[PDB]
């Protein structure tokens, strides 16, 4: 159920080292986790041929699918023409969850992850870790596991005892620093607060706070540009946090509930 | 490339000076009886097994032969990469060293030596390389024979083998070829060393 | 007559020195010494195509070629080898399958061969340490 | 699917099962059944990161299939946990269906020799030949089914009146379109009870009532007409509503009626041909 999907390509040998295409230039890389348009894919897939082809959502080059390159071992990604080598079968090892990318053109021959040349080759298959690979969702990608949260501009909200939602100019703070993890057994996110030991709300008025086994400590992340995104509360899925009346304030006290697409409901994630 | 039976008879290759440029019959050869000799490659050890490797015209060339047959090959593979030189094939390996000829400045030796040992492809050994007098730089080829010849890939390039201190690894069982371009020429003999670790 | 001369040879893999090859059931692996003929393997090369035809001594009118799904077995109805050390060869085929060069390939656990089919897959360098083969003079 | 029994066809001819042939221990490519020899009970090894496909055999239970030798031929041979008894299941997303390679040799997988109807060892390729279909198995055994339905104790009994009154009762089995059904699978992961007699009859749960059941059918939102499965013997099954997550029979004998008597907790029948 991969068709049409935004993903990053992790190495299951290193699970730090991702599918990258090298701007400028056509190669693709084992770079380390860069969350932006660089390491990240689409798999639209031809039903009249069982197999999938991974184009790139680099910007300045849109048509630019994964590529395997003559009689050579060699994966640099070019335009799409739809040609038989840029075809890949999606194998799955139903243990563990990985993949194997094998070439339509000769599924003989699987990805390899170097790791050492940080780059892809065609290899035989094996029982090594170097032709398993981990594809998802970027959106899951690249926030199970981050740490700012800044509403639409260089100001970011933040959480000692006055736990609560406010509106600061970014200062580095340990109040000020937001961590999130994902959970796929609720398949929820959440934003611990990286000053102790998680919002709550949705249960007098918004009352947004930090604090339990409760379905309102969960939120979804959802895309709306594909850099910014709006966040919804796994407790009515309709109530979406935001900012109260669209303020730009430094005091303001952000709220949730409604949508309407307001600007003051969507949010530019976490920045380092 | 020109050799001998087990290329025992170390050849000598001079090129006519001044043939060719007079009558000529296709597919024959018109011996215009030129004394004239210009050296080209070849040793004079009575006891050196080599063969040549040398760009030939379609001019007059002399082959000296010391005191069996001589079998010629028109090289077209990477052999080419060895262009006028005589290729000292090396069998006695296995701190060594080999004193030859020294070729004049800016022309080649080349040595075709086999690392000793049992090939794997994983067992490597330090091999340093280096002349003691003249300098030279340095080529190595790694050597892969199929039945259309010889295919050599460079390994590295642009060495200074005069007391040269650095060592490269290299398989243990494979055929290299190193091709010295004498660069100094301060003595009559280049005695390369060949030294394993 | 300098390169691969004719005449009888015993086929090792890189891997292990006391393992030869062996025609088990239609299918080519490498066994322990049997000092039988089974194990040596007659080497003729054929100049009318420019390549060189393996036959079993002690099952003569076969020789090794390869079938549809990807083994290696002796059939009774082509190989390029290219020398990379002494005695030590990567079986290439004539025939580009699939417009790639294929060759003689030998899977291992941590270097250990026992009963393990031959097989032909695609061939990329001389630096392949699965496709390596000695062929030691007889 | 770690202990998860399932059984194993090829995509190329659908009707071909892996079947283990009784007595001898070889393993072949045979027709569709429903017995005990053509399930295969797949186990997860995490050490090793493999599979091991054991036999269902109920006489020599300890067997997994085994790639034999360098040898092509498969057999299920009794079991010691080596490298060649050990499977990789590949599951192809965009096609839905397995590749089965070797733990003891990846590049090889599981090739269906539909001349031979047996199993041999092939280089990974795209054909359909490689490409299997593992399902559960009572999945397999029901998803498209005519046969008949029985009672534990009532074995010469199905449960079936006629054309004119839709409702049904227990009756006496004489081979009667009225007596037989066909039992069709996905996207609400239940069954409905065809009738064969009855065109485009559906065995309906009457709630309107407390403990009825009927032919009605026709019901696009109807959360009654499909029915769960589940096993209890192997071959022994208990069907449940999907609306409280069951057919059970009276104390009482021709006539019956059968109902949606009580709930989980007799009420266990049987299918099988007709």
């Amino acid at each position: 159920s991969l068709n049409d999907k935004i993903v990053t390509i992790s190495c299951k040998a290193n699970t730090d080292l991702f599918f990258y295409q090298v701007p400028g230039n056509g190669n693709v890389s084992l770079f380390q986790q860069t969350r932006n348009y660089l390491e990240r894919w689409r798999i639209i897939y031809d039903s009249n041929k069982a197999a999938y082809k991974i184009k790139s959502m680099n910007i300045y080059n849109t048509n630019l699918v994964l590529t395997w390159n003559a009689p050579t071992h060699n994966i640099s990604a070019q335009q799409d023409s739809n040609a038989d080598n840029q075809y890949w079968l999606l194998l799955k090892d139903i243990g563990n969850n990985s993949f194997i990318i094998a070439s339509y053109k000769n599924p003989n021959l699987v990805l390899y992850a170097d790791t050492v040349a940080r780059n892809l080759k065609l290899s035989t298959l094996n029982n090594s870790s170097y032709i398993k690979f981990i594809i998802e969702d970027y959106v899951i990608s690249d926030f199970k596991n981050f740490t700012r949260i800044s509403p639409i501009g260089g100001k970011v909200v933040q959480q000692m005892t006055n736990l609560a939602v406010n509106l600061y100019i970014w200062n580095n703070d340990l109040n000020q620093k937001w961590t999130i993890i994902y959970n796929e057994e609720k398949a929820a996110y959440q934003f611990f607060n990286k000053i102790l030991s998680v919002l709550t709300w949705i249960f007098d008025g918004n009352t947004v706070r930090v604090s339990q086994n409760n379905d309102a400590q969960y939120w979804l992340i959802n895309p709306v540009n594909y850099d910014r995104y709006t966040i919804t509360n796994l407790r009515d899925k309709t109530k979406v946090l935001d900012l109260y009346g669209g303020q730009t304030a430094d005091g303001t006290t952000i709220q949730v509930f409604n949508s309407n697409g307001g600007d003051n409901q969507i949010w530019t994630m976490s920045n380092p | 490339k020109i050799n001998a039976q087990n290329n025992l008879p170390s050849l000598k290759i001079y090129e006519a000076i001044g043939s060719g440029n007079r009558n000529f019959q296709s597919g024959n050869l018109c011996d215009d009886d030129i004394k004239a000799i210009n050296y080209i490659t070849g040793f004079d050890s009575p006891n050196a097994k080599s063969y040549l490797v040398v760009l030939l015209n379609k001019k007059n060339y002399y082959i000296r032969v010391p005191q069996n047959q001589i079998k010629f090959k028109r090289e077209e593979g990477d052999l080419r990469n060895l262009m006028n030189s005589s290729v000292n094939i090396i069998d006695n390996l296995n701190a060594h060293y080999y004193t030859r000829q020294s070729p004049d400045v800016h022309d080649y030796i080349s040595y075709e030596f086999t690392i000793p040992g049992n090939f794997n492809n994983k067992d490597t050994s330090n091999i340093r390389l280096y002349t003691s007098y003249n300098q030279g730089i340095g080529t190595l080829f790694r050597v892969t024979e199929t039945i259309d010849g010889y295919n050599l890939i460079n390994i590295q390039q642009n060495l200074n083998l005069l007391n040269s201190t650095k060592s490269i690894r290299l398989l243990n069982g494979a055929i290299y070829i190193l091709k010295v371009e004498v660069t100094e020429l301060n003595n009559y003999n280049i005695k390369l060393h060949i030294d394993i670790t | 007559r300098t390169f691969l001369p004719n005449g009888n040879y015993n086929i090792k893999s890189i891997f292990s020195g006391s393992l030869y090859l062996s025609p088990v059931s239609g299918s080519l692996t490498f066994s322990n010494e049997s000092s039988a003929n089974n194990q040596k393997w007659n080497v003729e090369y054929m100049a009318e195509n420019r390549c060189f035809k393996i036959s079993n001594v002690a099952e003569p009118n076969k020789y090794l070629s390869y079938d549809n799904f990807g083994f290696i077995s002796l059939d009774s109805l082509y190989w390029f080898p290219i020398k990379i050390a002494v005695n030590t060869y990567i079986m290439l085929s004539l025939n580009k399958v699939n417009e790639l060069d294929y060759a003689w390939d030998i899977y291992d656990t941590n270097e250990n061969i026992l009963s393990q089919p031959l097989l032909l897959l695609p061939n990329f360098d001389i630096y392949n340490s699965n496709q390596m083969f000695k062929l030691e003079k007889i």
